[PDB]
């Protein structure tokens, strides 16, 4: 037993020193909220991270992008008119140029944002303890097609993904925040007579502006109806199921301007408040 | 290209005829004489706590006394089953970890995850500080499993439908394995460390060669993604994990399916499988909050292990067959005997 | 068609292998299990005196 | 012989409180999933209610039925002190629970940092200490006793004892037990209801396509405690103002009515699906 008495003290020190350290780390892990970015290709995921991070080689990289853009235009002024037929890639200069984890703090609150990183989607089962999921789509790319198959509408492609994510067994108690990006491009495209929205979507012909709307005073009537049509389609899938454990928060934003005046913080506050308020038997 | 494609279909027809001609009778007919095992009930002996999040990986040591567990919290903790005392706590650069290993010599621990990089750590360091030794970074896709052949070799499997054999001294892939059309999720070496299998997501299992680097036998018929795989102690068989709550046992020499383990009341998935010392019990986890113990030669349930509050994501059996350890997603390790 | 050409040759190698009957493998597995069933603590419970975890 | 008929019901009522409190106390230790920072207050309340039901209900029922006391004057004083300590303990815990709910709902971000296991243990220990201090210290110091011919006669009597108190101690006990927590609880629940109504209104606006529950829950939670405890404290504070206004029989009846809150508490609280599943498991 003499040998054990000498040995036991060491295992006690290690268990102790380690146990005290792990107890301290619990507070850091508990007082941290994680966010996930999802969406379709060529949507603007990096630009949103760039805007949030705002709270040399890049110039050369932008120059390389300009050379590639010039070559693309050469292969295609009149060529830019038919830019919808063929695939084309679109502070202020930083956003224009084309696992990434970014940590930022707002109002003495620690937040964690990690990028997505592939149609198997098997890694999605790992993110089962995330506060919210950020889902980004392009609202001004209905007359476009994904490169891999030319038979599928770029926009319809995005929804087919939202329904799969929404109707997932693992993500049964995770809220979704919706960002309808590329709003500026939509306004210019709709004003032009060419490329009518009704041509691709037959349901827009019978659509009417909802009574409960709030168009910016500046915006023309035609645009508002169009804008609200995209949001209505997305919310139809979300409201189908959920049973009170799922909530979607649509928004309209342009990646160029910093309209994000702490709105992510406000939305996360509401989500956590609702989680607490429905955690009780009834409230 | 039609002639080449049609030639492939010609080969498949010959394989089926040869396999069918080599089926004298089913295994269940031969093994009907043996007596049933009965009812086996094991009680929890030790409970291991101290993890902050869900747990994905687990692996025993050569001494069958030390085990390592990996969790999404970013900590790699080495325990001590006999006295329930932590020995090390290695921090990780990436918070997403999906696998871990343990050296036969007990001097190195590996890790990997969504970072697409396999990391190796040193234990018996000079000056007593754990520290990254090598960072194998040339690869694509998230890793799934890692195993040690010796102190200088390691095999890895990832989601880019490829498997590779690494070299710690140079940090370069000595050889690469190709042929799978889906994500590779599990692997297991043979006791002779000369052959190893790998179950992909395309409902197929292959038996590779370490020295040659070419496929030898491709099994089939699972009908869903394989999520775990083990290997028989005798060295001539291996069982496969399943999405469809079905475990299938294959034979290398016969190149045929022997039995299928299933039950009517189960519709959940399978996460981990393992064998016993004598190759009689086929322990396996489940997605329905507990584990069930099967009979290798009878396909009859012989006990239920329901001491967990969440899904089971790992399982292991000691080399000497003394105890069974199972993890979960609720940050609790349990040791059964 | 280059990728398909390489895959065609692989299937030829797998075809030309030796095979045995299922009954022989079954007998070998049964013999191995019978031989090694004695030293299996999980099947036959060990005495509490020689139980490390008890 | 109506005493026999009434006595049977009293035995069943006393047993029900013990059975309900025992199940709640055992569940937290047996299953690791139920344990949390919030359940500590629930466990303390259940323990206090079980102690009350095991200690003061049987002795009081026996004294009422037999109409005589044989243990002695010291036992009567100890029983009165234990009863007042147990009553003071149960009410304070509910106010703490309401404060915890308000803290959680109002500031979710700072709730995790504001509440800790050590802080909860310190708070519950302080609540128990302040509950005990107002019970044993005044009673055992004999400053409880008032000056009256009936008072000295009862004190000299050995086989009978009754609850007669001075005005000052009655007012102090009522204020420290009932009146102080009630206003805080009402304000807390009003703020919670306002926040819930605002959140429900905000939720209604977002989806055009496709608060009875909250109102009902708040109503039952407040009303059970209010209806159970308000009349007794009202009549107790009215007793010292005028002696001839109220008799002892109605006082005893209202006191017995107030005792039933201990049995009602486990039914209204811990009604979550996890608690029900854990209870059904064993
Ligand atoms: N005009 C305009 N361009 C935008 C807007 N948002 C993003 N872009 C551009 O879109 C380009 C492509 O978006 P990125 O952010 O690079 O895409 P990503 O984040 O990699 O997302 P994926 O392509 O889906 O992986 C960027 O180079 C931006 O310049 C917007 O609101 N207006
Ligand atoms: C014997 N019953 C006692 C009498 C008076 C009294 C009680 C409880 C709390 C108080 O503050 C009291 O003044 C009752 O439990």
């Amino acid at each position: 037993t003499e040998d054990q008495r000498n040995e036991e003290k060491a295992q006690r020190e290690a268990n102790k020193k380690i146990e005290k350290q792990l107890q301290k780390d619990k507070q850091v892990y508990r007082a941290t909220h994680r966010l996930l970015l999802l969406g379709a290709g060529e949507s603007g995921k990096s630009t949103i991270v760039k805007q949030m991070r705002i709270l040399a080689t890049k110039v050369q990289d932008i120059k390389n992008n300009l050379k590639e853009a010039i070559e693309t235009i050469v292969a295609a002024r009149a060529c830019y008119e038919r830019s919808n037929e063929y695939q084309l890639i679109d502070d202020q200069d930083l956003l224009r140029c084309r696992i990434f984890e970014t940590k930022f703090q707002v109002d003495k609150v620690n937040f964690h944002m990690f990028d997505v990183g592939d149609e198997r989607r098997k890694w999605i089962q790992c993110f089962n303890d995330v506060t919210a999921i950020i889902f980004v789509v392009a609202s001004s790319s209905y007359n476009m097609v994904i490169r891999e198959d030319n038979q599928t509408n770029r926009l319809q492609e995005a929804l087919n993904l939202f329904k799969s994510i929404w109707n997932n067994r693992w993500l049964r108690t995770i809220s979704v925040i919706l960002f309808l990006n590329k709003q500026d491009l939509l306004a210019e495209k709709v004003l032009a007579g060419k490329s009518k929205i009704e041509d691709y979507f037959p349901e827009f012909a019978r659509y009417t502006t909802p009574e409960d709307a709030t168009p910016e005073p500046g915006e023309d009537p035609r645009v508002t109806r169009a804008k609200y049509f995209i949001r209505d389609e997305f919310l139809r899938i979300s409201t189908a199921s959920g049973d009170g454990r799922h909530y979607c928060y649509p928004h309209f934003t342009c990646a160029v301007d910093t309209e994000n005046i702490r709105r992510v913080f406000n939305d996360c506050r509401d989500i956590i408040q609702r989680m607490h308020l429905r955690q009780y038997e009834l409230l | 290209l039609d002639q080449l494609r049609q030639e492939a279909e010609q080969l498949k027809n010959q394989i089926r005829d040869a396999r069918k001609a080599c089926a004298d009778a089913t295994l269940s007919q031969i093994t009907n004489n043996i007596d049933p095992v009965g009812r086996i009930q094991m009680r929890t002996r030790r409970t291991l706590r101290g993890h902050l999040a869900k747990i994905y990986a687990m692996h025993w040591g050569t001494d069958s006394r030390l085990l390592v567990s990996a969790s999404q919290d970013g900590k790699l903790i080495i325990w001590d089953s006999y006295t329930t005392n932590k020995v090390h706590a290695i921090p990780l650069r990436s918070s997403w970890v999906m696998t871990c290993a343990y050296a036969p010599s007990g001097n190195y621990v590996a890790c990997g995850g969504l970072d697409n990089i396999c990391s190796i750590y040193n234990l018996k360091t000079r000056e007593g500080n754990v520290r990254v030794s090598r960072e194998l970074a040339g690869h694509t896709g998230y890793l799934s499993c890692c195993r040690f052949l010796d102190d200088n070799q390691i095999v890895t499997s990832s989601g880019d439908t490829t498997c590779a054999l690494w070299d710690i001294e140079t940090g370069q892939q000595t050889t690469t394995f190709t042929g799978h059309t889906g994500d590779v999720m599990s692997l297991s070496l043979a006791p002779d460390t000369r052959l190893f299998v790998s179950g992909a997501c395309d409902a197929s299992a292959k038996l590779w060669d370490v020295r040659e680097g070419m496929c030898r036998q491709t099994f089939t018929g699972h009908e869903s993604d394989i999520n775990a795989i083990c290997f028989f102690p005798n060295g001539n068989a291996f069982a496969t994990g399943s999405d469809d709550a079905t475990c299938r046992l294959f034979d290398l020499r016969a190149d045929q399916e022997l039995m299928t383990y299933s039950h009517d009341n189960i519709i959940c998935g399978i996460t981990s499988v393992s064998f016993s010392k004598s190759g009689r019990l086929l322990l396996a986890g489940y997605d329905d909050f507990n584990c069930n113990v099967w009979d290798a030669l009878k396909a009859d349930r012989a006990g239920v292990l329901a001491g967990h509050d969440n899904r089971v994501s790992c399982l292991g059996v000691t080399d000497d067959g003394m105890a069974v350890a199972t993890g979960s997603w609720d940050s609790f390790l349990k040791i059964w005997n | 068609i280059a990728q398909a050409r390489k895959l065609v040759e692989q299937l030829k190698m797998e075809a030309n292998i030796d095979r045995i009957k299922v009954s022989k493998a079954a007998a070998d597995l049964m013999a191995y299990c019978e031989a090694h069933a004695k030293e299996d603590p999980l099947l036959t419970p060990v005495p509490a005196s020689e139980n490390p975890f008890r | 012989v109506w005493v026999v008929g009434m006595g049977i019901v009293m035995s069943l009522i006393v047993l029900a409180i013990v059975f309900g409190n025992v199940l709640v106390i055992t569940a937290i230790a047996k299953f690791e999933r139920l344990q949390t920072v919030t359940n500590y207050f629930i466990t303390s309340l259940a323990c206090a209610d079980l102690v009350m039901g095991l200690a003061v209900v049987p002795f009081g029922a026996a004294h009422i039925l037999t109409k005589t006391w044989t243990f002695g004057n010291f036992w009567c004083e100890f029983w009165t002190s234990i009863d007042v300590l147990c009553v003071t303990a149960s009410i304070e815990t509910l106010c703490v629970i309401a404060v915890d709910r308000y803290f959680a709902i109002t500031s979710p971000f700072k709730y995790q940092s504001l509440l800790t296991k050590n802080k909860a243990r310190v708070i519950i220990l302080m609540v128990w200490i302040v509950s005990g201090l107002t019970s044993f210290l005044p009673i055992q110091m004999h400053w409880y006793r008032a000056t009256h011919q009936e008072a000295i006669n009862c004190y000299a009597e050995e086989t009978c004892c009754d609850f007669f108190t001075n005005q000052a101690y009655a007012i102090a006990s009522s204020i420290v037990s009932f009146y102080v927590p009630l206003v805080i609880m009402v304000f807390v629940y009003s703020r919670v209801f306002q926040e819930a109504k605002r959140q429900l209104q905000k939720i209604d606006k977002s989806e055009g396509r496709f608060e009875h529950k909250a109102l009902k829950t708040l109503g039952i939670i407040m009303g059970t405690f209010t209806l159970c405890w308000l009349p007794f404290f009202i009549v107790n504070i009215v007793h010292v103002i005028q002696d001839n206004l109220i008799r002892k029989e109605v006082y005893i009846l209202l006191n017995w009515i107030g005792y039933v809150n201990s049995g009602f508490n486990p039914l209204i609280y811990c009604r979550s699906p996890d608690f029900r599943i854990a209870f059904q498991e064993l």
